């Protein structure tokens, strides 16, 4: 036999998918039929199929041409959101294994709230305070670090909670952020979007707080 | 004059007054002489001022056992600030004050006496920083997970002993070695508590201990993440890197605690490699 262990397992899964269509049955999820073998290998492959499923799990127009779906601005927009949701969740798992030694170890004690996780993530990745931070701290951590890694993990709510406890320090950023969390597609209104960009460009193009720049 | 030069009375022109006070401390401080030597009035003045800054501390017990501190923290801060401003004053005038710079037997013992006082000042500041660090944690928690002899030694530890006697230094080295252990259980931040102990109370902390603390950090946090599969092989592998660096300086008590944890995490082959490495670095010449 010329098929390696992995290849053979895939063949069997493709036989099922064929047996289903040959007997007229329900068209099963191919992506699921392939990830079934991935778990038998290292996670290098499992995390791939996870990306494949999430990048292909977009509302499509059945019985429509391939080129048309991929040219439509409608579909092209959802791809960006599905990827961002993968990069955010993927990073969220990196933040767990960074605090706890094993995913299992984190689970038994219970996944903490994205806020407390991020806080327990800042402890490690910045043990000493950087002298260039701005806008003070919040419960022992720089306010901008919390906002960034919360947005990076994809929990805008956890980030907005941080903002609510620093209303006086952050200035007008509150009304701007609260609009970003509300507006869909992660975009602000052109008027308000113009107000903040010009302010940042005005005197904050080079600020000593990198987290502030990023957000 | 020394006190005014250090800003005392200024809680009430002021630069010129402090500069005049400096001039009086230098010009009229006298000099050392053979009578066994008689040190200068400048030396006795420095000893008198320093003593009065710490008179409420010296003979007092550090702690009161629910353990707490004998001296309020706010008082320890002001005392430390006063000691540091005195030190800052001596450094900024190391070239103009007689006896600070190195220089016949009279001026010799004058230099030695002044040097000893300055070493006590930095030791006082380190000692105070250590006590403040201690009570920032949860001492009662640390005090519970402690042996009786060390509880008793801490019970009757005075500030004098902490500042000027080896047992205070040895006990201080035990407490720091214990607080970090506890800090890892809380697990807020290891590398911040590191840089805290590394610099301020240096000469009492050891850089080979913080790297060890960094190793025991990943070890305990590898036991925290123990349920996860792919996160440990980075924690345990990096803990192993940290241990092998301080191999020529690991205590048998730590090396054991490391191997004990490695076995819990089925990290057999790795733990063997650490012990073998610690061996070679204790005896390189074979």
């Amino acid at each position: 036999s010329s098929l390696d262990n992995i290849e053979m397992a895939y063949a069997r899964q493709i036989y099922i998918y064929n047996e289903k269509i040959v007997n007229g049955h329900l068209q099963p999820n191919l992506v699921d039929l392939c990830a079934s073998v991935a778990e038998l290998d290292d996670k290098s492959i499992s995390d791939m199929w996870t990306m494949v499923k999430q990048m292909t799990d977009v509302l499509l127009t059945p019985a429509t041409d391939a080129l048309k779906n991929r040219s439509s601005v409608e579909v092209r927009m959802e791809f960006v959101r599905q990827a961002l949701a993968y990069l955010e969740q993927s990073y969220k798992n990196y933040t767990l294994v960074t605090v706890f030694g094993n995913l299992h170890q984190a689970q038994l004690g219970g996944v903490p709230g994205t806020y407390q996780l991020v806080r327990s993530f800042l402890n490690i990745k910045l043990p000493a305070p950087l002298p260039g931070l701005q806008d003070g701290e919040v419960e022992g951590h720089p306010v901008w670090a919390l906002i960034y890694y919360c947005m990076r993990c994809g929990d805008l709510l956890a980030a907005s909670q941080v903002v609510n406890r620093a209303q006086h320090q952050l200035g007008e950023f509150k009304t701007w952020f609260q609009e970003y969390m509300n507006s869909k597609d992660r975009r602000l209104s052109p008027a308000t979007e113009n107000k903040l960009r010009l302010h940042y460009r005005r005197a904050l193009r080079n600020n000593t707080d990198p987290y502030k720049r990023a957000v | 004059a020394l006190a005014v030069a250090c800003g005392q009375g200024s809680d009430l022109m002021d630069r010129n007054t402090e500069n005049l006070a400096r001039a009086a401390f230098i010009e009229y401080g006298g000099q050392p002489r053979l009578a066994s030597v008689r040190l200068s009035s400048r030396h006795d003045a420095l000893a008198l001022y320093l003593t009065r800054l710490v008179r409420t501390l010296w003979k007092a017990k550090v702690v009161q056992v629910d353990i707490s501190s004998t001296i309020p923290t706010s008082k320890l801060v002001t005392i430390q600030e006063n000691v540091e401003r005195l030190r800052n004053f001596l450094e900024a005038n190391k070239s103009t004050i007689q006896g600070l710079a190195p220089p016949d037997i009279a001026n010799q013992k004058e230099h030695q006496a002044l040097h000893a006082l300055q070493k006590l000042m930095e030791s006082i500041s380190e000692g105070i920083s250590f006590v403040l660090m201690l009570f920032d944690e949860r001492v009662s928690d640390i005090y519970a997970r402690l042996d009786a002899v060390s509880q008793q030694q801490l019970k009757d530890l005075t500030y004098e002993q902490l500042f000027s006697q080896t047992p205070g230094k040895e006990l201080a080295k035990v407490l720091v070695k214990a607080i970090v252990n506890r800090n890892i259980a809380s697990g807020a931040n290891v590398e911040t508590v590191a840089d805290a102990l590394r610099r301020r109370c240096g000469s009492f902390c050891s850089p080979d201990d913080v790297v060890t603390f960094k190793a025991q950090e990943q070890l305990q946090r590898a036991s925290e993440q123990a349920h996860n599969s792919p996160v440990l092989r980075a924690l345990l592998a990096e803990s192993l890197r940290l241990f092998e660096q301080v191999a020529g300086s690991l205590t048998p008590a730590n090396l054991t605690t490391a191997v004990e944890q490695y076995i819990s995490l089925k990290y057999y082959a790795g733990a063997i490699q650490l012990c073998l490495t610690v061996a070679q670095q204790k005896d390189r010449g074979n």
